[PDB]
């Protein structure tokens, strides 16, 4: 929680812990006041939803973990608020607790990444080291994070601070030194995520072609 | 598919009654609960079904339901009750919110009230005589404490200590203490303490005579 | 826990959680090794005493809230030290856990402080308001601790910051505001606690007899 | 009533093996137990009854004990294990610890190791080309990176990062960025980073030409 930024078309998640209770996501554009916008009922399953969202809010459970889940879509400029979680008795009309909020900002100058591969060499040292990375390219704002083969990979990898661009944006990038008697056989996938455009992008990275 | 309104803003002094208000078409009909909220915290439940608390909300707390009116009651404000309070009505269709209402608890001038305390008997038995003047709950900051011993100014042999505003009512209070040898204590009749303050007309003096009632 | 002083002469307490386990009490002085100073063994309620410590170690326990506690008496600068807590498995030699350290310092500095009425006037407002209070007077270090009535009466209370008197030596006084009309049937007593100098007073405050 | 003696240092280097030792007489005789201590921290349990390690310990840590000495080796020495490290000892009767052993990973001078990448095919095709030069685990933090194009030196057309020491090895490594447009990229042949690092002897370059296998 505390604060994400989304781009404008994209959907924020906000999710509730999961008898005789009603759960309620409620939400308080800033300076403003509350505005509800769906509930899920967990002893029979059901959900609510407010008519002012359009289809836009979508609602799910998942049993086993007890969390309830209220995404809204299509994000825009006003649905920027603190979204919070509320839980009350069944059939009361009141709520007696309020959960964490989180501050929501829909800002259009939101970017999501470029990857591209870092190719480990072709002259690497036999039975030496090679490396080989992803930069991630020209996205706003921060943070992106990697990860290598899901994060099963941490031995030798260094993910650089970010850089502001002249352009306004930013590009980082994550390497890992390997043997160069692996190149040949083995996978290196880096996983990169930035949240703020919903982007999720897995890039395998390859001897180049010749 | 109907609103509630409430006053934009409610102010009022330290221990004044606030009356926070909650307005929509035949309002009377329904369930009123009331939510306090902080800023940067989540709103907090502090009555229900009109006029039930819950366990930990205090008792200066209550509130009302009657025909187009709610209202939120607090009796002995409290500094610590300045927040945004929200009305919320259930008809059993939607959940409705009231805009919100800012309570304000005003601190505005306080002149201090004085109190001097001579030594205690049992201190002066080793030597050593302190002599206390407090001014109590005032506002603002600003206090000047002035000792005079016989109508002789004393300068250097006092010592000054305040509290930080004061959670209920955002005053200040204030000790000066003046230290004396036993002889010199004994040497002398007529203890005062001269407080200057912005809520006083001019500066007020409390004062003792040694020995005495 | 963190960091206690203490006077030469005065006592520390150092309390653990309390099957098939022993609680052990160890010491170690600044830049110094690990010195064992004594056990418990809660499923016996047993006691282990170091002999370096002579008689100064004592070992107690309470059933109820599953506390053991080490006390050092007659304490000496050459106690100066972090004592911890640690926990292992009966019979094995072994510490598996340890418990958070606490730094006592033993400094020949430490004085408790005097505690002197603050006595309400003879000439208080009738169906008005009175003051009174306790002057807590040459202690060192801070803090000490003031309560009314063991902590009942708090409307009215006022506590000042301590200050560094020309001696090198802290007061402070607590003031308290009640009706008037009280001051001949109610008692006011402030409850002054110095844990440096394991000082702890209670003193009834009187409007003086004339 | 015997004593158990530990060298007061060791130190040693990343992934060199740390040996610590605990000696007294007769020693083997008993079961011995490892404590790791860092500043400020309580003890942590790293290897009891000689050579067993603890739930979450890492496998780098191992031990043993015969005749009078017993032996803590930590293979593949981290950064982060620099520590003071207790033995101590039970023979049924009292608790006894060592003086313990501060053990310093030292971090010393280390060239970088350094690499080039030409922009992937994938970003060309987008207009812009990414040129970028690795040093990688270095020591110390001070080096210079300097872009040269068909061997005309460039300035203002480069970014560098830098990670923070790593907590293994205690080195940095560093990112240096060469943007072109995909045009001035295409107009030029060999694309070199010079480096200049105080374990190198003299300054070393990194080169490649594009298209080139």
């Amino acid at each position: 929680s505390g604060a994400e930024v989304k781009k404008p078309g994209s959907s924020v998640k906000v999710s509730c812990e999961a008898s005789n209770y009603v759960i309620t996501w409620v939400r308080q554009a800033p300076g403003q006041g509350l505005e509800w916008m769906g509930g899920f009922i967990p002893d029979f399953r059901t959900a609510m939803y407010a008519q002012g969202f359009q289809g836009r809010v979508t609602i799910t459970a998942d049993e086993s973990t007890s969390l309830a889940y209220m995404e809204l879509t299509n994000l825009r400029s006003e649905d920027t608020a603190v979204y919070y979680c509320a839980r009350g008795p069944l059939s009361r009309g009141y709520y007696d607790y309020w959960g964490p909020g989180t501050l929501v900002t829909v800002s259009a100058s939101t970017k999501g990444p470029s990857v591209f591969p870092l190719a480990p060499s072709s002259k690497s040292t036999s039975g030496g080291t090679a490396a080989l990375g992803c930069l991630v390219k020209d996205y706003f704002p921060e943070p992106v994070t990697v990860s290598w083969n899901s994060g099963a990979l941490t031995s030798g990898v260094h993910t650089f601070p970010a850089v502001l661009q002249s352009s306004g944006l930013y590009s980082l990038s994550s390497v890992v030194t390997v043997p160069s008697s692996s190149l040949g056989t083995q996978t290196y996938i880096c996983n990169v995520n930035h949240k703020p455009s919903n982007t999720k992008v897995d890039k395998r990275v390859e001897p180049k072609s010749c | 598919s109907y609103v509630l309104t409430q006053p934009p803003s409610v102010s009022v002094a330290p221990g004044q009654t606030a009356s926070i208000t909650c307005s929509g078409d035949k309002l009377g009909d329904k369930y009123v609960s009331w939510y306090q909220q902080r800023p940067g915290q989540s709103p907090v439940l502090v009555l229900y079904q009109d006029s039930k608390r819950p366990s930990g909300i205090p008792e200066r707390f209550s509130g009302s339901n009657s025909g187009n009116t709610a209202t939120l009651t607090i009796s002995g404000t409290q500094a610590m009750d300045e927040a945004d309070y929200y009305c919320q009505a259930w008809d059993s269709s939607a959940l409705v919110f009231g805009g919100g209402t800012k309570l304000t608890v005003l601190r505005t001038v306080a002149a201090p009230s004085v109190f001097i305390f001579p030594p205690s008997d049992e201190q002066l038995k080793s030597g050593t005589a302190s002599v206390v003047c407090l001014l109590n709950n005032f506002y603002p900051r600003e206090a000047k404490v002035q000792w005079k011993v016989d109508n002789a100014l004393q300068s250097g042999n006092s010592q000054e200590s305040v509290t930080e505003q004061d959670s209920k009512d955002s005053t200040y209070s204030l000790s000066s203490t003046l230290t004396l040898s036993k002889a010199d204590y004994e040497k002398h009749k007529v203890y005062a303490c001269e407080v200057t303050h912005q809520g006083l007309s001019s500066p007020v003096t409390k004062s003792f005579n040694r020995g005495e009632c």
